This record gives C-alpha cells, sequence and structure tokens, in this order.
RNA sequence: AGCAGCGCCAGAGAGGGUGAAAGCCCCGUAGGCGAAAGGUGGGGGGAUAGGUGAGGGUACCCGAGUACCCCGUGGUUCGUGGAGCCAUGGGGGAAUCUGGGCGGACCACCGCCUAAGGCUAAGUACUCCGGGUGACCGAUAGCGCACCAGUACCGUGAGGGAAAGGUGAAAAGAACCCCGGGAGGGGAGUGAAAUAGAGCCUGAAACCGUGGGCUUACAAGCAGUCACGGCCCCGCAAGGGGUUGUGGCGUGCCUAUUGAAGCAUGAGCCGGCGACUCACGGUCGUGGGCGAGCUUAAGCCGUUGAGGCGGAGGCGUAGGGAAACCGAG
RNA sequence: AACCUGGGGAACUGAAACAUCUCAGUACCCAGAGGAGAGGAAAGAGAAAUCGACUCCCUGAGUAGCGGCGAGCGAAAGGGGA
C-alpha cells in the first residue's frame, strides 16, 4: 500500500461547477438570465415580500424581556429511568452528568418511561409517575435542602 | 571578505573543459569575477587595440581567465582538496594527506 | 460570520419538536368588537404554517 | 495481521499482535490528505483593486469623451489593476476526528505487517551515530537498501546513524504517522517504540 | 557533472555553482569553535531601599464643592424605558466607621465593598528593520519600481505617475580587405551555434514584401458549401494535396428582443490582461469514523513539512406551556 | 511603517423612500505615548453564606437583552487557558 491509489473513495469527487464556459453554464451564470441577478437580492427568506411581510403574525411570547433580563433560577434536566436501567449502583447527579445524560443542568429530575432497576437514586425531583415506578422496587432519596 | 577561495599566485591543475588536464602557474586571480589565470584558455583577439596610443597592440592570443573552480591546487600527489591545519601559532594549509 | 437569529421571529413563532412552525392566530385584538363567540374563541389557538414555514425556520437558527 | 517478526541477539522470535484485520483503503487517504493539508502555509496572496496602489481619480468624464466609461485604474479590467478573486493567505488545516487518525495509524502499520515488511527489532548493535555502523547492522538484518525504510526508534544515536541515508526515514516513536508509514516500503521499529505505538493503540 | 568501470564519505544525500544532468570538483551542509570593543542581559549571584507581633482604653484621623439629590447628556446589551450602575456641564450640598457606596425604580431585610491621590512587570498589538519558510509571482505577473522610480512626464499646487529585464560557456564584441560621406553591408576571422552580431535566447499573430503553382477582364457578391471537370504537385497504381471553371444551394458573429441579414447593440486586426472567489455561519445531499452517544477550543508538550495531550465547551438523549409548573405527556 | 491612548468626528450606505436607527465612535483631523500603549491591586463581581488586581486567547453566545421590537445591534458572571 503506497501513495499510488490510496485515492479518494470513488465518490468524494470534489467538482465545483464553472459558469464561464461556452457549453454548460454560459452567457449568463449558473442560472441568471435576466436582472436583479447581480450583487444580491433582498433577503429573500424572512424578508422580501416586496411588501408587508408575513410578520402579520403576532408576539405571544409574553415575557420577552426586561432590562436586566434573564432571572437566574434553578432549572431541571429531565432524565428518564429507562436510561437508568443502563447500570447498577447508586445513581446520583454527579454520575448522570459524569458520563451520559445530565450536563450541568443544575438539577436532576428522574421520570417517566422504562422499568425501574431496584436501587438508590438521588435527585432534585421525581415524577409522580416515576416516584412510583421505582418506589415500587427500591430507594427514592430526594434532593438537597440548605 | 568572503570572496576568498581555492588558490592564489602558485601552481595548479586544470580539471576544466578545453584544457582538461593541463597544469600551470596561476599568474592571476581576480576574485570579484571568481576567475583565475593559468595558461589554459588562451584565445585570440583579432582586435588591433582599444586605445590609440602604442600604434599596434596585438592579435595576442592572451590568457582568458577561468572559472576559479575548474582549477585545483597540487603537490607530491597531484591535485588534492585543501585542508586547513593550525601550527603552534598560525594557519598553514595541509593537503589531501601531504602539505603546503 | 455566524448568522444572527432573527429576534422578531423568535418573539412570535415556535418550531416544534417534529419540525412544525407554530403561531398565534391573527385577527383577535381589535377588529374585535362584535365577533361571534366562535370567531374570537377560534382565534384563541395556535396554527401551523406551510412554505413560509421553511422560510421561517431559516432565521431561528442557533435556535 | 498477527505474527510479526522480531529481532534480538538470540534470533528471530516472531511475536504476535492485535492490529486490525480490515483495511479501509479510503480512510487511510482521509488521514494522509489531512496530514498534508495541515502542513500547508497560507502564504499566497494578491492585491484586490483595494490594496493596489493607484489613485481613485475617476479617469475620464464618462460622457462625450466617447471612450469607454471608466473609474480608476485600480479596477481589474485594467492591466496593472487589482486582481479579482485572487487568493489571500489562509488556514488549510482541519481537525480530523482523533478516532480516524487512530484507525489510520493502526491500519497503516497493519497494512505493512500483512505484506511482510514490518520488522520489530532490538539488537541495535549500531553503537554510535556513524552511518557506516547502521549500514553494517542494516546488512546483517536484511536491509539491503533496496527498499525504502521507516526506522522508528527511541535511540537518537540509531537515529543519527540512519539519517543521511537516501533510502531511510529516521523518526522518533511519537512521530509515527500514516503519511510517513505509507510513504515508505518497510517499517522497522525498536520494541520500545512498538510498545509506545501500542500505547497510542495496542 | 551524462554513460561505463571500480572506489569512498556520511551527526554532512538541505541548497547553490562549475561549458549539460556532481554527496566525493567549488561554496555550503551536519557537527563544533570564536569577541579585545560596543549593545543586551536578574537567567545565576550579591548587596541596598523597604517590610513583618498580641490585648485593652480612647472616639483624634481615614482624600469636598466630593458623596448625595435634582436638571442636561455620555458610556453599557439598555433608543426614557420600571432605568439602576459608571462618567459629568448647571443648581443645592454632607458625614469620618451609629461613617459612607453597591447588589437594576423604591422600602425593609440580608449580604458585598471602602469613592472622591498616585505607581506597577508579564501575558497583548504592530512590522520601517534582519532572517527563515512557501501545493506565492515569474517582467501585461509580483511592490507603482527586478532596469538609476516616486523617477521621466503631467499639474500653479495639494497631487498624479509610467515605460523599460535575458549575446555567449567565455568578449573570444568581428583585425584586415572591399562598396559607401556615413549608415549599412560583402568577404575574412572568433564561436558548438552568428537568421547568438550587440536593446543580440526563444522569436508566435496581425501587418508589409520577393519567388513559384493554380486562377481571373459578359460578370451579380455573408464569399462558403455540394458536384463534375481542367491544370499543378506527392505516390508504381488505387489514392491524395493545391487551385477554381460551370452547375446546384445559401440572409455574417454576439447582444437584445414578440420578432434581426437586418437600415437595432458592440466589434479595424492580432497578441497578451480580463468576470461566480474566500471566510465564517446555515441547509440539503454525498464519502467515511464512532454511536446513545459524537466531538474538542484556546492552549501545553513534542517535532521543525510527526503528532499527541487538552472535555472547558457544543450538538444529541423530552416534550408541552406566556409562565409558575408538570412530564411521556 | 504600522500598532496604542486621549480630545474631536462624518457621509455615502442599510433600513428595498426616510427622519429615530444604521453605517460607526468607523473615515479622518488633533494632542500624546513608546518598544509597545492602555488597564491594573475592588466604594468589584452577583446570588453561590461564592469569587478575589489587570490585560490576552478559547468558551459562555448570536445566548441575556437592545430595537421606527423595523433594518439591525448585541453583552456579562462563569468555565477552560496565557
Ligand atoms: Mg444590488
Ligand atoms: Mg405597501
Ligand atoms: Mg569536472
Ligand atoms: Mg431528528
Ligand atoms: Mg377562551
Ligand atoms: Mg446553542
Ligand atoms: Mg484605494
Ligand atoms: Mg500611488
Ligand atoms: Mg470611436
Ligand atoms: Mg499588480
Ligand atoms: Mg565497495
Ligand atoms: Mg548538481
Ligand atoms: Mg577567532
Ligand atoms: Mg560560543
Ligand atoms: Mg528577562
Ligand atoms: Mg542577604
Ligand atoms: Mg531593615
Ligand atoms: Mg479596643
Ligand atoms: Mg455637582
Ligand atoms: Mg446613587
Ligand atoms: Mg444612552
Ligand atoms: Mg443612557
Ligand atoms: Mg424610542
Ligand atoms: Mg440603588
Ligand atoms: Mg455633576
Ligand atoms: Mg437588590
Ligand atoms: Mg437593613
Ligand atoms: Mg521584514
Ligand atoms: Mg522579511
Ligand atoms: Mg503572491
Ligand atoms: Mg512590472
Ligand atoms: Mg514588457
Ligand atoms: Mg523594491
Ligand atoms: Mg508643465
Ligand atoms: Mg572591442
Ligand atoms: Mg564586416
Ligand atoms: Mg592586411
Ligand atoms: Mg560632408
Ligand atoms: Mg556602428
Ligand atoms: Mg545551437
Ligand atoms: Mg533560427
Ligand atoms: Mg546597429
Ligand atoms: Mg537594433
Ligand atoms: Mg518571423
Ligand atoms: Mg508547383
Ligand atoms: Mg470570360
Ligand atoms: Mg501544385
Ligand atoms: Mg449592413
Ligand atoms: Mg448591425
Ligand atoms: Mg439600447
Ligand atoms: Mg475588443
Ligand atoms: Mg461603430
Ligand atoms: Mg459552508
Ligand atoms: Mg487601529
Ligand atoms: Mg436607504
Ligand atoms: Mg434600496
Ligand atoms: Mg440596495
Ligand atoms: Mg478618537
Ligand atoms: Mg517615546
Ligand atoms: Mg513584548
Ligand atoms: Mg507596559
Ligand atoms: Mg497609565
Ligand atoms: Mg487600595
Ligand atoms: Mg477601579
Ligand atoms: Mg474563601
Ligand atoms: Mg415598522
Ligand atoms: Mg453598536
Ligand atoms: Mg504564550
Ligand atoms: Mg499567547
Amino acid at each position: 500500500d503506497l501513495r499510488p491509489n490510496p485515492g479518494a473513495n470513488k465518490r468524494r469527487k470534489r467538482v465545483g461547477r464553472g459558469p464561464g464556459s461556452g457549453h454548460g453554464k454560459t452567457a449568463t451564470r449558473g442560472h441568471k438570465g435576466q436582472k436583479s441577478r447581480s450583487g444580491g437580492l433582498k433577503d429573500p427568506r424572512r424578508f422580501e415580500g416586496g411588501r408587508s411581510t408575513t410578520l402579520m403574525r403576532l408576539p405571544k411570547r409574553g415575557m420577552q424581556g426586561q432590562v436586566p433580563g434573564e432571572i437566574k433560577r434553578p432549572r431541571y434536566q429531565g432524565v428518564n429511568l429507562k436510561d437508568l436501567a443502563r447500570f447498577e449502583g447508586e445513581v446520583t447527579p454527579e454520575l448522570l452528568v459524569r458520563a451520559g445524560l445530565l450536563k450541568k443542568g443544575y438539577r436532576l429530575k428522574i421520570l417517566g418511561e422504562g422499568e425501574a432497576k431496584p436501587l438508590k437514586v438521588v435527585a432534585h425531583a421525581f415524577s409522580k409517575s416515576a416516584l412510583e415506578k421505582l418506589k415500587a422496587a427500591g430507594g427514592e432519596p430526594v434532593l438537597l435542602e440548605a | 571578505r568572503v570572496k576568498m577561495h581555492v588558490k592564489k599566485g602558485d601552481t595548479v591543475l586544470v580539471a576544466s573543459g578545453k584544457y582538461k588536464g593541463r597544469v600551470g602557474k596561476v599568474k592571476e586571480v581576480l576574485p570579484k569575477k571568481y576567475a583565475v589565470i593559468v595558461e589554459g584558455v588562451n584565445i585570440v583577439k583579432k582586435a588591433v587595440r582599444v586605445s590609440p596610443k602604442y600604434p599596434q597592440g596585438g592579435f595576442i592570443e592572451k590568457e582568458a581567465p577561468l572559472h576559479a573552480s575548474k582549477v585545483r591546487p597540487i603537490c607530491p600527489a597531484c591535485g588534492k582538496p585543501t585542508r586547513v591545519r593550525k601550527k603552534f601559532l598560525e594557519n598553514g594549509k595541509k593537503i589531501r594527506v601531504c602539505a603546503k | 460570520p455566524k448568522m444572527k437569529t432573527h429576534k422578531g421571529a423568535k418573539k412570535r413563532v415556535k418550531i416544534t419538536a417534529s419540525g412544525k412552525v407554530v403561531a398565534m392566530k391573527t385577527g383577535k385584538r381589535h377588529l374585535n368588537w362584535q365577533k361571534s363567540g366562535k370567531e374570537i374563541r377560534q382565534k384563541g389557538r395556535k396554527f401551523v404554517l406551510a412554505k413560509p414555514e421553511a422560510e421561517r425556520i431559516k432565521l431561528l437558527l442557533p435556535y | 495481521m498477527y505474527q510479526i517478526p522480531v529481532l534480538s541477539p538470540s534470533g528471530r522470535r516472531e511475536l504476535a499482535a492485535d492490529l486490525p484485520a480490515e483495511i479501509n483503503p479510503h480512510l487511510l487517504w482521509e488521514v494522509v490528505r489531512w496530514q498534508l493539508a495541515k502542513r500547508r502555509r497560507g502564504t499566497a496572496s494578491t492585491k484586490t483593486r483595494g490594496e493596489v496602489a493607484y489613485s481613485g481619480r475617476k479617469i475620464w468624464p464618462q460622457k462625450h469623451t466617447g471612450r469607454a466609461r471608466h473609474g480608476d485604474i485600480g479596477a481589474p479590467i485594467f492591466v496593472g489593476g487589482g486582481v479579482v478573486f485572487g487568493p489571500k493567505p489562509r488556514d488549510y488545516s482541519y481537525t480530523l476526528p482523533k478516532k480516524v487518525r487512530k484507525k489510520g495509524l493502526a491500519m497503516a502499520v497493519a497494512d505493512r505487517a500483512r505484506e511482510g515488511k514490518l520488522l520489530l527489532v532490538e539488537a541495535f548493535a549500531g553503537v554510535n551515530g556513524k552511518t557506516k555502523e547502521f549500514l553494517a547492522w542494516a546488512k546483517e538484518a536484511g536491509l539491503d537498501g533496496s527498499e525504502s525504510v521507516l526506522l522508528v526508534t527511541g535511540n537518537e544515536l540509531v537515529r543519527r546513524a540512519a539519517r543521511n541515508l537516501p533510502w531511510v526515514v529516521t523518526l522518533a516513536p511519537e512521530g509515527l504517522n500514516v503519511y510517513d508509514i505509507v510513504r515508505t516500503e518497510r517499517l522497522v521499529m525498536d520494541l520500545d517504540a512498538w510498545e509506545v505505538f501500542q500505547n497510542r493503540i495496542g
């Protein structure tokens, strides 16, 4: 195995198109044909109707802002106890983020789908439904306080 | 400075081209051009002369300077690279194995 | 260099977990007066967009 | 593949290994492509009609002169003028996923084993940094000089030895990389290195 | 210096030059050594300036037109907004730790910090300058300038701003004779080569010319094409090449347009220059790695065309609601 | 040469008109600094009974917000580094 033929994998074929040609893409460009095909066109997504945009629709997003803005406040990361079955020991915020499916989301909340492996599972909050799931087979220890 | 090289006024073989083989005293070294003079390339200047003084001035087949690289210096064993060796005080140039 | 999200749209349109684009119905803030209970009850909810829906998503970006 | 030839005073003791079985031809390429783009210097530049020197004075009236309408001599239609989409300097590097780099290293070293050309050694009798020594050691080792050789070794003196040989590529152990591996015919490496190659993966 | 034969060196097979294509000829390269003098120099050392305690009482001090408040503005993500904070042009105007400021109007609580004096290296920015390197240019390119260029020239002036590189290995640069006032040539001579002979390598095209072949003065034309024929040429012939007499046919090119041979646009002709790029971020598709995971950014270490470390962070694993919140709903 | 700091400071342009807004504290003018310049040892951060001068890079983040809530503009704390 040498530099002859370790070549690309019969399909990464870099091949841009060239619009000065005479046969292919020609007087005009790749496309073109016309006028307002030159340096730009208004947007054209969001923008140009040419007219009153289709932001005829209307802010509901009550609580858009306020000068100093975002209010710090404890956010909870939903993690199912179906991805809990994935192991055995004592599952804790430290662990679920330490590898997997938490990610610094200040607060652990176990909940929902799947079947609960009998074991201790500390968290900042549980599902009315998931409290059951596992409470009916093992320890539910709740968050911190102070 | 730096312009210095192979030899100087002394004795030399020519591993050149036209005069490949020939040996001779280098009657000339001009470093600005990098060219020595032995008795090798000595071609003919049909020329009368450049300056009017001294009426006739020679078709002289004078000695055409050489690329200072086509000549090599030489001793008991002829034609050697030069080494530089230091005495007890100075710098004398030993040869491929001999000296001088 | 990094397109900026279009705040105007953010402020008025959600992009649903499947991929739809939801908006509040127009027509329910002062044309209002006498309009059937039905009329303005119907205006109460969100709808789903279409071709501009794609236009829409293009803005909401790191969003 | 598996059983790879080792050398030592006591003779060829063919020790085994766990290198891949399947060689992704393409993937090697991806890595060699990458080693080679990251090694580029951006370096080629040109001046737009902006960087070029000339004044901006609109060259003539543009009317009733009856020459073709014109701005400044900077404009690219002008000879001497600025270049159009000529190259500014730039970074050709990209971050090839580590896992891919790893695969490739394996697979490269892998490829060369299944062929046969991989030889781990040890008996580096080529004492000091003197080509002639390594030249000798190479002889009584089956390194005729007829095939290109990537000597990988901790021993900087062994390194010193091989260096000035046209058919050889000395290279510290961590220097192991796939362009070089493929770039060459034989792979020959100190066991202390094949240990470290086994570290990056083994 | 190629080819051949037999050798050698290599910590040096980077590169350059020498009459072409050299590890060993030359200059270098690897490796290693060097400063009287000037500059640099805490990196190492030394010294000096300075600096360092615990309890109690006292209520002396702790930066003033300052805080603070209001009017007018600036900065900040903040466009007068619920509008704080920092800064300050106008007006009023304190206290010294039971002092003051801040934590987004305000108040209470809790907590943070000590304004109205000053100084402080490093990490950072740049590139006139020196060097190194290039999937950078190669004389219409690359700097405007490879050349005696910020010149010539142009403008009162600010200012604008060119063109122009290459004999040969070596000048061996063509003695000498001949025609000519010279220029320039013809011989002679040098050179491997002189249609390499001096703005001299190569020397394309337009353009001008000399010689030859076919052709043309009753003929109608986008100049060609199809056919037959005559002439000339290459081949033994079958064939081909050149030319064009007659016959058939036949409305330039681009552009722009419903529509152009068009009495619409552009173009004297030739050569060279000339227009869909890149960066970031999107979105599809596609080649591949890994997979409920996947991936690193600066940076650090390595190297000096070697990579590795680096999980901060990002995307994904749950949605719905304006939200509180609830959650496979 | 450029870099830097302070004083002053546009318009084309964008908004498919335009005036707020944008361009942009950019272009430039002026004073000064220097091998850099600035900044710099909390009357700080902002929600943790936490951090612990300043500057620079990565990130946070096109997030928080700002906005004829148009066009657009666009932080910080924290975390990783020097
Ligand atoms: Mg336009
Ligand atoms: Mg309208
Ligand atoms: Mg020779
Ligand atoms: Mg999906
Ligand atoms: Mg209702
Ligand atoms: Mg995001
Ligand atoms: Mg300009
Ligand atoms: Mg100029
Ligand atoms: Mg004209
Ligand atoms: Mg140019
Ligand atoms: Mg031998
Ligand atoms: Mg050579
Ligand atoms: Mg000395
Ligand atoms: Mg020294
Ligand atoms: Mg120092
Ligand atoms: Mg002491
Ligand atoms: Mg003392
Ligand atoms: Mg006391
Ligand atoms: Mg006041
Ligand atoms: Mg206040
Ligand atoms: Mg303001
Ligand atoms: Mg304000
Ligand atoms: Mg307003
Ligand atoms: Mg307050
Ligand atoms: Mg004031
Ligand atoms: Mg508060
Ligand atoms: Mg209180
Ligand atoms: Mg420089
Ligand atoms: Mg330089
Ligand atoms: Mg360039
Ligand atoms: Mg030029
Ligand atoms: Mg020229
Ligand atoms: Mg220059
Ligand atoms: Mg004049
Ligand atoms: Mg002469
Ligand atoms: Mg003559
Ligand atoms: Mg005579
Ligand atoms: Mg006369
Ligand atoms: Mg003359
Ligand atoms: Mg010739
Ligand atoms: Mg010729
Ligand atoms: Mg002449
Ligand atoms: Mg001439
Ligand atoms: Mg010619
Ligand atoms: Mg003929
Ligand atoms: Mg006739
Ligand atoms: Mg003929
Ligand atoms: Mg006509
Ligand atoms: Mg016409
Ligand atoms: Mg017209
Ligand atoms: Mg033309
Ligand atoms: Mg005309
Ligand atoms: Mg892209
Ligand atoms: Mg600047
Ligand atoms: Mg406008
Ligand atoms: Mg417009
Ligand atoms: Mg426009
Ligand atoms: Mg300023
Ligand atoms: Mg100074
Ligand atoms: Mg510095
Ligand atoms: Mg400083
Ligand atoms: Mg200062
Ligand atoms: Mg202090
Ligand atoms: Mg301060
Ligand atoms: Mg502490
Ligand atoms: Mg509006
Ligand atoms: Mg702004
Ligand atoms: Mg650093
Ligand atoms: Mg740095």
